[PDB]
RNA sequence: AAAAAAAAAA
RNA sequence: AAAAAAA
């Protein structure tokens, strides 16, 4: 009975990995996702040329690979999902055609074409939330070069363009950027580089972060925060007995001398309180606290 | 006409001008 | 008796300016480099004219350069350089014709036009490599106008996009500012702005700079930093018996081990531009130290915080 | 009760 | 080390 968002993007993950598709790996369904995501933008060997106006660089790398052999069953992709013989006819069949538009496909009345159009929608903003929650999670241990300055962590993530376009309101990046140096209009999301996106393995099942779920640290502070934001969300996690890696979720921030004084605050199952800032980033709060 | 900068270099920090400091 | 890229260079060098080259000076190596960067990059009088993407201003310089009188034999390069007149010969010979590609060549076969290719390729990362130390060198001592904030230096330094094509991760400049800005890939190398460059006069020779080595102070500054570096990589040196003006290296820096210590603002927290300086409204960074590896040991170096071009002329007057 | 949907979409 | 490759 989940929404039909997830439906598809687990219809499409089984179609395409066959059973090496484990439903309960953060690693795995990221991986998966990715791979999706970039079958749905056309971006894997063999598949269409993104030739509309590519300069002569472009133009033989999109020829490239156009000419390219398409990925072929048994392929290993990351590091536990095989592709399967099924997969090239997904491809085929649910992947619209390059340069597909909504609107022509709604003038046309098709049914089908408008079911397959609204699927692969929500594939690509399912992908994206994954992709951006796996940004957070491999920023908690191993920062980008880029980041040097405020400035250049303010537009964390730093994703591809159709991430962007796909969900505008979690994905950073260069389009980010423009977007906000450059005339807004009325259909402008704000970038929330601390918007709650609940772990994939609860993402795909509709199952919605709160309290009383057993996560892991990592996953948690990739959920609600990411690796240069202060440590003092770490205090939302309680480690359960014996620790092994696994603890529960005690709350959620709110909001998603006296500086170090500012406290946030978490909504607990009792009710908010007042949690002092750290002051210290989750990476070097991890870093310090990893021996 | 001069300058003060001290940009960053070997592990230091940078400094936007050296008698602020 | 030496690599391939020093060797041909000292053939190229040797070729075009015959025994005029002289190989124990830092300034007359640095024009024969630049001048032989010139040649191989089609950028003097006579030579073919980049036309593939050229602006309609840009056609016209090339073509008036094209259409201009190649250098005359003899011609004075810079101070103590003459060209010789068999510097014609090697332009034509050992030049790549403009628009060479080595993907075409290796198709080709030709072993020759291979090694030629490669020889090319090799002169430009050696001519490139003396043009950023020999940028740093004129940086200690005279100022670049462009320059006037962080963030301008930190693309130090700014040369031609054949130089940042040539040896990415010395070479600054817009080229850089563009490849830094965009996406970065595996191919991608960040600009060491202060990585160690041998002097001139040894890295033709190819001995690497290492302690004991009989340098100048202004030469070894910039061989490891530039003019607006910290002055405390002054203690990288220590002049020799009888002052003079040619010392010896005690130290060669490093410059690892570097991390993020930001705490961006989220949640209502406020913004913190680094941790440890916070602490409690303390605001004294002079403590960092630099790490020297001595012939002893390492050991670390108080920061001066202070500039190597003022140290240089303050400490001389 | 900002969160989710449908219109738009270097 | 090697192999790709212009404001």
């Amino acid at each position: 009975e989940l929404p039909r968002n997830l439906e598809v993007f687990n219809e499409a993950c089984g179609h395409v990995f066959g059973s090496s598709f484990n439903r309960e790996d953060n690693s795995v369904i990221s991986d998966a996702a990715a791979f999706l995501f970039k079958m749905h933008t056309h971006s894997l060997d063999g598949q269409e040329a993104k030739v509309l106006r590519a300069s002569e660089k472009k133009r033989e790398r999109e020829n490239a690979k156009k000419s390219r052999k398409a990925p072929e069953a048994g392929m290993r992709v990351g590091r536990s999902l095989i592709l399967t013989s099924r997969w090239t006819e997904y491809c085929a069949t649910c992947v619209p055609a390059l340069g597909s538009k909504m609107k022509v496909i709604k003038a046309s009345g098709d049914a089908a074409m408008i079911q397959m159009m609204k699927d692969h929608n929500s594939l690509l903003r399912v992908c994206v939330r994954i992709e951006v929650w796996k940004a957070r999670y491999v920023s908690l241990v191993a920062l980008d070069e880029r980041i040097q300055t405020l400035e250049d962590a303010q537009w964390f993530p730093y994703l591809s363009g159709d991430s962007y376009r796909a969900c505008p309101g979690l994905v950073g990046g260069y389009f980010a950027k423009k977007a906000a140096a450059g005339e807004r209009g009325k259909n402008y999301k704000k970038l929330n580089q601390t918007a709650i996106i609940p772990p994939p393995r609860f993402l795909i099942i509709g199952h919605r972060l709160q309290i009383g779920d057993q996560v892991t640290l990592r996953e948690l502070l990739a959920s609600i925060a990411w690796g240069l934001c202060d440590g003092v969300l770490a205090e939302c996690w309680s480690p359960s007995q014996g620790d092994g890696s696994i603890g529960v979720v005690v709350g959620l921030p709110l909001q998603a001398t006296n500086l170090l004084e500012e406290c946030i605050a978490i909504q607990k199952q009792d009710g908010v309180i007042k949690c002092k800032r750290s002051g210290k980033s989750l990476y070097h709060c991890l870093k310090e606290t990893a021996g | 006409g001069s300058c003060f900068l001290v940009v960053a270099s070997h592990g230091l920090s940078a400094i936007a001008d050296s008698r602020i400091e």
